[PDB]
């Protein structure tokens, strides 16, 4: 079975890290507890990238590009690789894990993306030519999940496209992640400690700021983010009203379409946060430490506001947006108990 | 049964009420339903059967109703 | 008129406080900082929560105004949030050494006619004394809205605390403390002049630069090479004209379409800002006495061209209006680097 999540990045590092006796999902996400704010705003002129006031949530903290890396004690690196290279690149990162290959969605037919390269460019993971000289392609993004199959000339066009509007130009990212047996042996270990870190980071609470050309990125953790976040998404309520209208100017409508997408982007972070408190549920069980948590369920906490985000970046209406910040809290309220109870026992 | 049930839920958000409606007909990958109608069967789903997590939502579960009858069963115990 | 504009409401609103201080901000600042830059949002190393969409436009700011005026006045350009009972005291403080932007959400500026949203950004306004009946006067320094308005004190309040807060304005001023010193004042046209070698010296450079955030990798380039290289990157939108020219657009694509058209109206407004530095900058190399020398080429009068190209191609997104959009910036790109080169010999 293909390994997938809400984000399409994660899901491909969970196959990747399967090839190399890692569970990423358990022990790498699950072992990384968060929760985190993140607003871009206007901060000092000239910032010619700040587009819009922007709001959203985090539970991947550092990211599992960091903790796979010294879990594993090996590397998960960026690259734009020359076409000449590419292939080579692709066997030569399967003996010690894998590659990110990065493509537009229009290369990807299973996408029904003929006509766009979407918002942002996609991900998949290489796994080796079948018999017939084709690639296998793994799909990590939960709803398209699972293997297709692409031709060696389809893949390098996928990689070199032209034009390139998200710079996918032979974009990779190579995991040379494989432990040695002697890491292997104790990877529940540094989760365990792992686990313990970023519990601590939580309640550590810290905030932080950077004036950027696209915006003053501000970030709060810890257990005020989610009241924070609810408090300023209290400012987008002019949605509701606004969407309701049927005569909408082209600047109105745009309003409309950035503040849907602001929720839609929300709740794929809200779907991760469910996906990330599952497999800390996980790691707790198979630690033995289930006991001391009782049977507190931040996992289906997050799971209820992943539906209410999802109800109203489908109908944008004071009802569901309402309750959208009802679930955020009660999941606050959820997160805060588990995570004082589980650093407890550690 | 299920089966029965799924196929119930769906017909009225098909295109037309004489939209063909079998256990294997294609739902998302055809468009023949969209996100809305996808929002349906996850709120019939989470009110009379057990809530689906982020996990269960692929198109693989979500494409047939055959696929949503197992799904449900599954997850149902 | 009475008050000064400019495409950019800041830029107005900064050129107005200048002014009472003795800095023409257009000729001195703004056309003193020779500028030309393409910004390219794009993925970079995971996670990027801030990242929604690659984005790409252009700046001819540069280091930009504020770090400009702070420098050639000896002053500070400083953001700060005050509480409510201390507003009027910052205001009547502030005018003392230079003046205020205050921001304030669009909805709560009636002459913008913009009630039933915050916008995209907030606004700004430069408060300006009193009215008669006791209304303070707000400067708006956006071209399409030039002049003064006059809100009561109760409403100018109620502006700078609002509740929701999106783009978090409560109490937000840009305390522009700039008055320079006797001496200094008599140095500004050599800090001008210095400044403007300096610009044209950063642009031939042609740095780049390369920064992960959470929002996003933002690449950058400067000089000559900067238009070519954004004109390349923006062929990528060509997708935008056969799916806005399509009758039937899903809720996905609707957003495709509108997320593409604003890049072009934020670009479109960034070309208008080009023409407005250029012209200052002519303004500048006449008052040096350097116009004869230099020569007659217009580089504001490509970058005019350029935004009138974009605001066709925002109104009607179509293969030809983007091949016109990309000529003009081409045209531009060429005056500018001829310009350039043969003001930096003369200086």
């Amino acid at each position: 079975q293909t390994l997938h999540a809400p984000h399409s990045e994660v899901g491909c590092a969970a196959n990747v890290a399967r090839r190399v006796g890692v569970d990423l999902a358990r022990q790498v996400i699950g072992a990384h507890w968060a929760s985190r704010m993140l607003v871009r705003e206007v901060g000092t002129f000239p910032q010619p990238l700040l587009d819009r006031t922007q709001v959203t949530f985090s539970a991947q903290g550092e990211g599992w590009p960091a903790l796979l890396a010294r879990m594993t004690g090996g590397e998960v690196t960026s690259r734009h690789v020359p076409r000449e290279e590419l292939l080579s690149t692709l066997h030569a990162d399967r003996a010690e894990g894998g590659t990110l290959l990065f493509m537009e969605d229009r290369a990807c037919p299973w996408l029904d993306s003929a006509h766009s390269p979407g918002m942002l460019p996609h991900v998949v993971v290489p796994d080796g030519v079948a018999p017939d000289g084709s690639w296998q392609l793994i799909e990590g993004h939960s709803w398209w999940r699972g293997r297709y199959a692409m031709s060696e000339q389809d893949l390098l066009a996928a990689s070199y496209p032209d034009p390139d509007p998200h710079h996918v130009a032979g974009r990779v990212l190579s995991l040379r992640i494989r432990p040695s047996a002697e890491r292997a042996a104790q990877l529940d270990t540094l989760a365990r400690q792992e686990l313990a870190a970023g519990l601590r980071t939580y309640l550590a609470a810290e905030c932080g700021e950077t004036e950027t050309p696209a915006g003053r990125i501000v970030w709060a953790n810890g257990p005020q983010s989610v009241p924070l976040l609810v408090e300023r998404l209290r400012g987008w309520d002019y949605l509701c009203p606004l969407a309701a209208r049927n005569d909408l100017s082209t600047e109105h409508a745009r309003d409309v379409a950035l503040g849907r997408y602001l929720f839609l982007a929300l709740t794929d972070e809200l779907a991760f946060a469910a996906y990330a408190r599952a497999g800390t549920l996980r790691l707790v069980e198979g630690l033995g430490l289930a006991g001391a948590v009782g049977g507190l369920r931040p996992d289906e906490a997050w799971r209820l506001a992943w539906r209410s985000g999802q109800k109203l970046y489908r109908r944008l209406d004071r009802q569901n947006l309402s309750a959208l910040f009802s679930a955020l809290e009660k999941a606050a309220e959820v997160d805060v108990e588990y995570a004082r109870r589980l650093l407890k026992e550690l | 049964s299920l089966l029965v049930d799924v196929l119930e839920l769906l017909r009225p958000l098909l295109p037309s009420a004489d939209t063909e409606l079998t256990p294997d007909t294609e739902l998302f990958s055809s468009q023949l339903l969209d996100s809305l109608a996808l929002e349906e069967i996850q709120a019939a789903i989470e009110s009379r059967w057990v809530p689906l997590p982020p996990e269960e939502l692929t198109l693989a579960n979500f494409n047939t109703p055959a696929a949503i009858a197992e799904t449900i069963a599954r997850t149902s115990t």
